[PDB]
């Protein structure tokens, strides 16, 4: 008659892993729901103890896998601090939607070799909060009267560790856009604040 | 916590889809269904049968709102009719049968509010549970699919959130409601997951 | 886990400190002597049940720890012709485990790294000690939730594979002690190319150990006046005939006889109580210390009877 | 910093 | 997870190589010799009691899997008529392999003259060191689903005595239990040992007068044939040994009385006699 807590701990690189697949699935679902891509062509998986929208665009599949591992890297070096997905029009390309994710890492993870008290339960349910939240957010995002495309902006403070194919670019603000913040979530190593900017409606 | 909703314009059939999408939104945000019903249009045993449960619910809701008005709508999670595991109140008391705005505009305004109403802030993923919806109705509307509860009372525990409204109308009575009576969903919704 | 060099002053007299009737001491001794000698006779292994693993079992506090240690010692000296020196590594299973999985990593890496790379020393003969076999059955599979084994057994049997790995050498001596014979790991007490029972040290051993303790009193001058002791072989040659010279040894014999099955621990404890309880004086010259020994053994038996 | 790749049509 | 063709010479002769206490050769013939009888004509399965599942249990490594193999051998021998060939399979608890494995087994089934065999070691020992669960249930479903194929033969091997769960062997229709091997097989294991020893003068020669060699000589008790009697001596109360302890014995004998680089075999023989004498004083 006994049991036992056996807490595993957390790592720099484990945080990077989990938050990477976080953004993976979150981006999947965002670009699924608002209509950005062919919804019909997608499907569902089980992750985070819940159900998730997953694509089949081999193009975007490999692309975002590259992005995922590269972010895993830059987290493992705390390199990036912003992650944004800017959605715009097709031809005139005017920005309609801009999901900003502002990133906190752990420099002390250099010396923070010993783990930190926080459970897969806790992190998992908090990302579930995030996911369900973003999902809900569709209930008020002013619908896209057209079809759209999107571009991927980040901000790593270092202009230093830049791999080959990535190029420097511009800020890409919006003139008349409201910004609304979502719940926060962290790892005690990485936190990510989240807030969507979206073009203020022309007419009420 | 407590949150009303501010509208400049009045309504009539708005109330119907208001409750509809709200109910839906909620049942998702409490994990009862893997995805929002608006997107459940994929995948066409428990899955489809529970979804059809829900659809019958929705349909007769539309029936009911078409028949008469509603001051207040109730949505339960677990417990019983007289006590929930948790519940959500949806005020429609402040409305009369006017508007040239789009119903979707009120929907998205109210839902942006809900988001800013910060609700559904519980990391504690609840288990798969039971769900019943209730609301008041005309004293004699001859409602059939629902059923009244002449001894019903609003329970006073686990007040997750009463969603309340305001359409910008000056001041109405209360007797126009004192004649009405809670009905109840004839069949408990169950929310599944895999 | 700790680290012993072969012969050091700790282990001088360590062998003959301990005695066993049939000299099954020797059985074990030439046993392992031949065990190693096989690999030098160019022998295969799978067709014949044998390994380099040793297991003793019996009543606890019976020197088994000390016994295996002195065993390794004697083996060391007996294999000068095969190895210069070598290691004996205390694998305190207790000290082995630790909470998370990276702790199991540092565990296996440091400890078995040391073990293995020491085994590479082909002029050192290897000796390994497992004081608590029960601590390797510490996850004996009997439960619907055997305390979350997905971190424990995976290393425990890994240890066994480690053991496997290390027994894959030729110069490895694995020793295992239990202090309990009832519940032991399956598939490891199955790897039992030694099931070595040890029993209550019976008379002749008790006599020799009495002799040793008495002469250690004498040498250390506890017994101040020196006298002359004898051996049961010598006593039997003169036929236990009571002179006024061999009497004391006859008394000692009778004490041993009436002193069955206490423990090696209780026995080599005896002199202490003998001097404390009843003597309780700085001098014992003789036959007072002896009757005191008698009464002390009596107290031990009475009190085993008194543990209710 | 602000870094881009090819978003497929 | 290995392969065998029927009578091809890999284990050619293993048949008589395992003499057992209690005719189980001619007996266990009946098992398949009648199993295929009934498997041919699709008899009232619901009524009439058959499966195709060989199964025994006992002290491990008692020529059990070996008898299964030599049994497939002898089955083709007796019955090359109903099977112009056939296929034996090692299904290993060491473990996807299962899916294409039973697919290959389907291939084996495809032919009327392909005497399929389903050999699995330590069939219930699946629950010894317990995500091989789908392996478990896939093998299970394949078992219960390819039984109806007439050329199928299921060669199950317990390797655990009477500790078997439901899914496996309460399903069985014919079983058997056998104790320690006979004086003959004890002798053969001694022979394995003494050959390993006469490999390098370890015990040093007299070639081992094997069992049939003991028989042909008409029992000329002489220089080496004494083995037999001492064999019988070292088989007198040997009833009760375990294969582990069996092969452990010569080791221990050499440990006790040899204490030497080598002795003439006879000293070792009387030594192992006395060693087993000890071992059954126990
Ligand atoms: N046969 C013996 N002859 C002489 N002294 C002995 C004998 N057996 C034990 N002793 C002594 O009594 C003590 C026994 O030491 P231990 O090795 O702990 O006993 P044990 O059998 O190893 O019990 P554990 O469970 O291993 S600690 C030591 O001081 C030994 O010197």
């Amino acid at each position: 008659a006994l049991q036992l807590s056996r807490e595993q701990g957390i790592t720099l690189r484990g945080s990077a892993e989990i938050v990477a697949e976080f953004f993976s699935f979150g981006i999947n679902s965002i670009l699924y729901q608002r209509g950005i891509y062919p919804s019909e062509t997608f499907t569902r998986v089980q992750k985070y103890g819940l159900t998730l929208l997953v694509t089949t665009d081999l193009e975007l599949i490999k692309y975002l896998n590259n992005v995922v591992e590269q972010l895993k890297d830059w987290l493992y070096k705390c390199s990036v601090q912003k992650l944004v997905v800017v959605i715009s029009n097709i031809e005139s390309g005017e920005v309609l939607e801009r999901w900003q994710f502002d990133i906190e890492c752990d420099k002390t993870a250099k010396d923070d070799s010993a783990p930190r008290e926080k459970s897969q339960k806790a992190i998992q349910d908090e990302i579930r909060s995030v996911i369900r939240q973003i999902t809900a957010t569709v209930t008020f995002l002013p619908l896209l009267e057209v079809s759209c495309s999107f571009d991927l902006l980040i901000y790593t403070d270092k202009d230093l560790v830049v791999p080959e194919k990535w190029e420097e670019s511009g800020p890409q603000f919006i003139t008349n856009s409201e910004e609304v913040r979502l719940r926060s979530f962290t790892t005690t190593i990485h936190k990510v604040n989240s807030m969507v900017a979206y073009k203020i409606p022309v007419n009420d | 916590c407590m949150v009303p909703v501010v509208f400049p314009g009045p309504v009539q059939e708005g109330c119907c889809q208001f409750t509809c999408e709200l109910l839906k939104h909620i049942m998702y945000q409490r994990q009862q269904l893997p995805l929002p019903y608006e997107q459940l249009k994929h995948f066409y045993r428990k899955c489809q049968q529970a979804l059809a449960e829900l659809e019958s619910v929705l349909s007769h809701l539309e029936d009911f709102f078409a028949r008469t008005l509603v001051p207040r709508v109730l949505i339960l999670l677990g417990g019983n009719a007289l006590s929930p595991k948790e519940f959500y109140e949806l005020d429609l008391s402040l409305l009369a049968p006017d508007q040239s705005l789009s119903t979707a505009a009120c929907l998205r305004r109210l839902f942006r509010a809900i988001f800013m109403a910060d609700a559904f802030s519980e990391l504690q993923a609840p288990p798969l549970m039971g769900t019943v919806v209730m609301a008041q109705g005309h004293r004699n509307c001859g409602e059939d699919w629902f059923r009244p509860k002449l001894n019903y009372r609003v329970p006073s525990r686990g007040h997750k959130l009463t969603v309340t409204l305001s359409c910008g109308r000056p001041s109405i009575r209360t007797t126009a409601w004192e004649d009405y009576i809670w009905f109840q969903a004839p069949v408990t919704f169950k929310g599944f997951r895999e | 886990a700790n680290h012993w060099v072969l012969p050091a002053a700790e282990f001088h007299g360590l062998w003959d400190s301990l005695v066993y009737d049939v000299e099954v001491k020797s059985h074990l001794l030439d046993y392992v002597m031949t065990t190693l000698l096989f690999s030098d006779k160019n022998v295969n292994s799978n067709l014949i049940t044998w390994n380099r693993v040793v297991l003793l079992h019996g009543p606890p506090g019976t020197g088994k720890t000390s016994l295996c240690k002195a065993l390794a010692q004697k083996l060391t000296i007996r294999l000068s012709s095969r190895y210069r020196y070598g290691q004996l590594i205390e694998i305190n299973s207790h000290s082995l485990f630790s909470k998370w999985f990276s702790e199991s990593g540092k565990l296996v890496t440091k400890m078995f790294q040391k073990i293995q790379d020491l085994i590479d020393d082909k002029d050192a003969l290897v000796f390994v000690l497992i004081d608590q076999v029960e601590s390797l059955t510490a996850a004996r599979n009997a439960c619907r939730a055997g305390t979350e084994p997905s971190d424990a057994i995976r290393v425990v049997n890994a240890v066994l594979t480690q053991i496997d790995q290390i027994k894959r050498h030729s110069n490895v001596v694995i020793l295992t002690t239990s202090n309990i014979t009832e519940k032991i790991d399956v598939a490891f007490v199955d790897r039992a190319d030694i099931k070595q029972y040890i029993g209550p040290p019976s008379a002749a051993a008790i006599f020799k150990i009495y002799l040793s303790c008495l002469e250690e009193l004498m040498k250390c001058q506890i017994i101040y006046p020196r006298q002359q002791l004898l051996t049961l072989r010598e006593l039997e040659m003169i036929g236990f005939i009571e002179n006024n010279v061999s009497k004391l040894s006859l008394l000692l014999n009778d004490i041993s006889r009436k002193s069955e099955g206490l423990s090696g621990r209780v026995l080599r404890k005896l002199p202490f109580l003998a001097h404390a309880l009843y003597v309780q004086a700085p001098t014992v010259t003789i036959e007072g210390f002896l009757q005191a020994l008698s009464l002390a053994v009596d107290k031990q038996f009475e009190e085993r009877k008194k543990l209710a | 910093k602000i870094l881009r790749l090819s978003g497929k049509p």
